[PDB]
DNA sequence: TTAAGTGGAGCTGGATGCTCTGT
DNA sequence: TCCAGCTCCACTTAA
RNA sequence: ACAGAG
């Protein structure tokens, strides 16, 4: 079992969007179809909206253990 | 006026601006009206990736005078920089590449 | 000849390239930087055999690459002392006999570790070999490049580094011996 | 440089860095205070320090 | 020019003869007026310098010289028994030892 | 101590190792440590402390005491292990009073640390069958008659030894059985009936069991403090007022301790009994030396007694401070001129003075004494006093009184010295470091001779010796020997200096 | 980057025989990039060492020669400094076998020595 | 801690520095090796006894 | 009689908001 | 312009 | 170093 709180936080949101859309900036392929939207962040919401970002969050409890959440099962939302 | 208060904990930065400013409620309340004159001297890094190559050909092709358009350009492994004002700018929207 | 070598590493894996399987992707960045150098302790690593555990793939802030530490094994020329082998020539001089191994070119057959009967050329590049009764001091390495039979009987390593600030000699030598009794040319033997 | 006649630029305070942990903000913080300003490398030995 | 400190606080009440200043650096080995006595020559002085060679020709070879363990050889063969450096094991008392240190 | 620690992690390397001095060295620089601690402070395995620790307890530079709850600590000994560069005076003075079989004794307990009194005399019969020939063999009787003359002497004496368990604490093992040492048989040697002969090296149930034998290294010390102070006596009067000291100490001998002001004093009526026969000399004589030696304001002599005629003693602490004396004077003539030696006297005699006074008193003018005044408190020779006027203490308005402190300028002089050596330890395993190319080529070609020296050996190989290259190549390594000869022998002529300072220190120190 | 071995096994010249040559078989299907030497340095030294392999004995060898190769060998008391020379030499005649083998000629009996030029012959 | 983070240009533990975001990469961690052919255990028994 | 541990008094060293806009 | 540490000196208890 | 401005 995994013992933190399965909700993204807003600084989980804020890494996921600023490391998506990075990436996105450079020539990755993007999961989603993207429509004419030329701002990566944009690109990066629409990824984070339709759950396809392949991004696994490593939770570090402070004794040293971690826990592997996916991005894409965590509650997500405003 | 020391190091630990001056120069390290808070330093000046560059890519601002400063401007007596003035009210207008026609705007979102998570908008500003940045003028014409601030907004092309302070830019922004957009990387050339798949989505944006024909918004930025057109960017460049504008030129540092019309307002939106590039100020600078870079190529892929260079660390210098050619001032876009100088030289053809068809041409060099033309040898845009990925990266 | 050939041996395994241990090693870990840090590869930095581009956002350019995450449609490709991560393993396909590793093995060729590894290359780029292994293949046909020496590393210093270890000999002439010519390319990878397997990656054999290859950890987690961060993604540092700062950067969209995802950088993965990576064990692996490189097949590696290295030869253990007095393997004989067999090789060729190049050319001759006075510093000793210049013997080619395929892709690696510097071995040292010294005239210290020569032949007995002939030892110093008759200010001629060309090495030669005296016998009695059959080609007498005309015999001689020829340079269309023969194979011949040696027997490595030294190995040094140099450190090769920049000395002083920044802004060709051979990292890796081999020194032979063809004196023991069916070392030399397979024309004789 | 300091002013407007020198083209001079503004100033991150000691208070808006205060403000800009409050928020939580890593990446932000650092590309204000390291990376348009006075970003550079250093050649350090880890042998001796 | 006139430095911080008050000069006239130092010296140089007369205002010239001021100290010259050095152009090339001294060098790293100033000569000496004098030079060491020598040696104390004899034949019962010579005999303590021979047995202090004789001392270091004797216990480079005894028991007590821990030699480095080697390690990393390349592979076995059968030159080995011809090259094994044979040297006897002194064997302490361990009445006096603790008992912490067997091997 | 920054030298002390540098020079022990020479004399630990050249004469046991270098896997063994990370161990002995930690604990001279750390202090006391339990055996797991050191392998962790070091780094290195647990079986070789267990090499290096048992090596270091063997030739006692190591020593320890019980803890709370049982643990082992161990402690270095900085001055033990400082006397390794010792070794060949102590084995040539003890070839003076003692004949070439008491000359290898202690040369195997110096070598070896403890040894056995069965297994010394084994050794010495062994080793002198080389300087015998023509069947003359060495016995084991008559090196145990020299053996038990060192003990009556005080030269070699018992180690502390392990205690009984049968009567102290049976039961379960103590990690360490706290060793300790008896008053009455130190120099008690046990008795011996085995004889035999020693092997000639042809290479082709114990009685002494736990009684061990060490050096006593204080004894040297005793033996090198009359020698001192004889040759000062000897220089200044007469070799006839030399041998009187020399009659006095040798009766002294036993019957003061190692730290004493004073000994017993000895009256004159047995004095001149003591005195050997060869000597021309009345009674009467004897007290015309006797009264002239304390009249000397050296004062080496005292009364201190007037009963059984001529009661005299000899000072030993007082004798020390004039031999320091003269040691921290032969220093400043050397390195600064006769001259300036001439200004460090007056200082030392007229305790406090100033600048207008010395130049008077030794007749040294202005501007040629002032650089010499100078330099000497620039390398810690002489101090100021500086007696104020105010308590601002400010220079223009205070006095400056040069003054002459022996025991700081005792203790700073030896720190000189213990650098000074290691400096020649360094010099020669430089030259030997970037030579074992020639030596190993000056091996190849002796090792042509040397292996078939005779079995099978022809005259076809005594010509093809200096055929190699190593001929011109031989220039070199008479100059190497002629290095290594300088560099040892002011390597023992440094211990000259140490060890008049030494004493000179180890008298002033109360240890309260 | 970091070393954890200098030698860790002893490789045959077969087994980097099927190598190089499975490595070239996945090879050429994309050229050269000419960002930098990345491909420069890797084709010259697969090609070139494969070639060297292709003049070899080692040629025409199997896994399952190599491993009965070394299952005759078992109990001829042989080192891995011998064991492995056999294999990939090919010894033919008696004047190889002095070299490849230390103290051939006290260890080994002459019978026994014509029988590994019959050992090694009968299985390559 | 934090102001020694800010001196230094590295970024800070708390806010969005908390955590580290791996790749979710098409991987196979501890693959199919090769086998090695000469150099087994059953057929190299050493010669020393 | 005095050794010593602890009170009270004077001396000492540190600190006192954030930026632009000009001479 | 306001405020904690550092050092000197009388003030009892206890032997 | 002084004056401003919020």
């Amino acid at each position: 079992k995994r013992i933190t709180t399965p909700y993204m936080t807003k600084y989980e949101r804020a890494r996921v969007l600023g490391t998506r859309a990075l990436q996105i900036a450079m020539c990755a392929p993007v999961m989603v179809e993207l429509e004419g939207e030329t701002d990566p962040l944009l690109i990066a919401m629409k990824e984070l909206k339709a759950r396809k970002i392949p991004i696994i969050i490593r939770r570090y409890l402070p004794d040293g253990s971690y826990e592997d959440w996916g991005v894409d099962e965590l509650i997500i939302t405003d | 006026q020391g190091r630990f208060r001056g120069n390290l904990s808070g330093k000046r930065v560059d890519f601002s601006g400063r401007t007596v400013i003035s009210p207008d409620p026609n705007l979102r309340i998570d908008e500003v009206a940045v003028p014409v004159h601030v907004a092309k001297i302070l830019t922004f890094p957009e990387k050339v990736n798949k989505a944006n190559i024909n918004f930025l050909r057109k960017l460049v092709q504008n030129g540092p005078e019309v307002h939106p358009g590039a100020n600078f350009i870079q190529q892929r492994h260079t660390q210098m920089k050619r001032f876009l004002k100088y030289g053809n700018r068809e041409k060099m929207a033309q040898e845009l590449k990925y990266g | 000849m050939f041996v395994l070598v241990e090693m870990v590493d840090t590869v930095r894996i581009p956002p350019w390239q995450f449609e490709r399987k991560l393993n396909d992707s590793i093995a060729e960045e590894l290359n780029k930087k292994l293949a046909n150098k020496v590393v210093y302790n270890v000999g002439l690593c010519i390319c990878l055999f397997d990656i054999t555990k290859l950890e987690d793939a961060y993604v540092f802030p700062g950067d969209g690459a995802s950088h993965t530490k990576v064990h692996f094994r490189c097949v590696v020329f290295h030869p253990f002392l007095d393997e004989i082998l067999i090789g060729k020539i190049k050319g001759c001089s006075p510093e000793g006999v210049h013997v080619s191994l395929g892709f690696f070119d510097d071995i040292l057959i010294p005239p210290e570790s020569l032949q007995q009967p002939a030892k110093f050329d008759e200010a001629e590049q060309v090495w030669v070999w005296e016998y009695e009764t059959e080609e007498g001091a005309h015999d001689l390495y020829m340079d269309t490049g023969e194979e011949i039979r040696f027997r490595v009987v030294d190995e040094s390593f140099v450190d090769t580094s920049p000395t002083g600030p920044s802004s060709k000699e051979a990292p890796y030598t081999l020194v032979g011996s063809i004196s023991e009794p069916g070392l030399g040319l397979l024309s004789w033997w | 440089t300091e002013g407007r006649s020198r083209d001079g630029g503004l100033r991150l305070g000691e208070m808006e860095r205060d403000c800009l942990i409050g928020y939580g903000a890593s990446m932000l913080l650092l590309e204000r205070l390291m990376i348009s300003s006075d970003a550079f490398e250093v050649d350090v030995c880890g042998q001796c320090g | 020019a006139a430095y911080t400190f008050n000069i006239e606080a130092v010296g140089f009440s007369k205002g010239e003869k001021l100290p010259d200043v050095v152009l090339k650096p001294p060098p790293l080995f100033p000569d000496t007026d004098y030079k060491p006595v020598p040696l104390k020559t004899g034949e019962g002085e010579e005999y303590m310098l021979a047995l202090k060679q004789e001392l270091r020709e004797t216990m480079k070879r005894m028991p007590y010289f821990i030699e480095t363990p080697e390690e990393r050889q390349d592979i076995e063969r059968y030159s080995k028994r011809y090259m094994k450096v044979y040297k006897e094991e002194w064997i302490p008392d361990w009445r006096r030892l603790p008992r912490e240190m067997m091997p | 101590t920054q030298a002390e620690i540098k020079l022990c992690s020479l004399l630990l390397q050249e004469h046991f190792g270098e896997i063994v001095e990370k161990i002995g060295v930690h604990l001279i620089r750390t202090g006391s440590q339990p055996l797991r601690v050191i392998a962790h402070d070091t780094g290195t395995s647990l079986d070789q402390v267990k090499k290096a620790l048992c090596v270091l307890v063997q030739h006692n530079l190591v020593s320890y005491q019980v803890h709370k709850r049982g643990v082992v600590e161990y402690e270095a000994q900085c001055s033990r292990v400082l006397r390794m560069l010792r070794y060949p005076r102590y084995i040539y003075t003890t070839k003076t009073l003692y004949s070439d079989t008491g000359e290898l004794i202690v040369e195997e307990l110096l070598l070896n640390g403890k040894l056995t009194m069965s297994a010394v005399v084994k050794k010495v019969a062994d080793r002198l069958t080389e300087t015998m020939e023509d069947g003359k063999t060495m016995d084991y009787a008559e090196v145990s008659n020299t053996f038990v003359r060192l003990a009556d002497t005080h030269f070699v004496q018992r180690c502390p030894s392990v205690p009984t368990t049968e009567n102290s604490d049976p039961g379960p093992p103590p990690p360490a059985p706290t060793l300790v040492i008896n008053e009455k048989d130190m120099y008690l040697v046990p008795k011996l009936s085995l004889i035999g002969k020693g092997k000639r090296r042809r290479s082709s149930p114990i009685p002494d069991d736990g009684i061990y034998w060490q050096a006593n290294l204080d004894r040297f010390h005793q033996h090198f403090r009359d020698q001192a102070i004889v040759s000062a006596v000897a220089n200044r009067m007469d070799q006839t007022s030399s041998e009187i000291v020399r009659t006095m100490l040798r009766m002294s001998e036993i019957t003061t301790s190692s730290s004493a002001p004073f000994t017993q004093p000895l009256s004159s009526n047995e004095i001149f009994r003591s005195l050997p026969v060869g000597y021309n000399i009345s009674k009467q004589v004897l007290d015309q030396y006797l009264t002239l030696l304390a009249d000397d304001p050296l004062e080496f002599v005292g009364k201190s007694g007037d009963s059984g005629g001529g009661m005299y003693v000899i000072n030993l602490h007082k004798a020390l401070a004039s031999l320091a004396t003269a040691t921290l004077e032969s220093v400043v003539q050397e390195r600064f001129g006769s001259r300036c030696a001439r200004i460090f006297r007056l200082v030392l005699q007229k305790k406090h003075i100033e600048q207008k006074q010395v130049e008077d008193f030794a007749m040294i003018p202005a501007k040629e004494a002032k650089d010499m005044l100078y330099k000497m408190l620039s390398e810690n020779f002489m101090s100021l006093q500086e007696i104020p006027k105010t308590p601002d203490h400010a220079p223009s308005r205070t006095f400056y009184l040069y003054t002459v402190n022996i025991l700081s300028a005792a203790r700073m002089l030896l720190h000189r010295c213990y650098k000074s050596i290691a400096n020649l330890i360094e010099r020669r395993q430089f030259e030997t470091k970037e030579n074992k190319r020639l030596l190993e080529k000056s091996q190849r070609v002796e090792a042509i001779i040397a292996s078939m020296q005779a079995t099978g050996a022809e005259e076809a190989q005594l010509q093809e010796i200096e055929e190699m290259i190593t001929a011109p190549e031989r220039q070199q390594l008479e100059t190497l020997k002629r290095n290594v000869n300088k560099l040892d022998a002011s390597e023992i002529q440094v211990d000259e200096t140490i060890f008049l300072l030494e004493s000179y220190i180890e008298c002033t120190m109360k240890r309260q | 980057m970091e070393v954890k071995d200098a030698n860790s096994a002893l490789l045959s010249n077969y087994e980097v025989f099927q190598l190089l040559t499975d490595l070239k078989e996945q090879r050429k299907e994309s050229g050269k990039n000419k960002h930098s030497s990345g491909q420069q340095n890797l084709n010259t030294i697969t090609y070139e060492t494969l070639k060297y392999i292709s003049k070899t004995p080692c040629r025409h060898q199997s896994p399952e020669i190599v491993r009965e190769f070394l299952t005759a060998l078992k109990s001829h008391k042989l080192t891995k400094a011998e064991k492995l020379q056999l294999l990939n030499h090919r010894p033919v005649t008696a004047v190889e076998i002095q070299l490849m083998v230390e103290e051939s000629e006290e260890r080994l009996t002459e019978e026994q020595i014509e029988a590994l030029l019959h050992t090694v012959t009968s299985i390559l | 801690g934090v102001s020694e983070c800010i001196i230094m240009g590295i970024p800070m533990n708390i806010g969005t520095g908390l955590f580290k975001l791996l790749h979710k990469a098409d991987r196979d961690p501890n693959p199919p090796k090769r086998p090695l052919i000469f150099d087994t255990n059953e057929f190299h028994i050493p010669l020393v006894t």
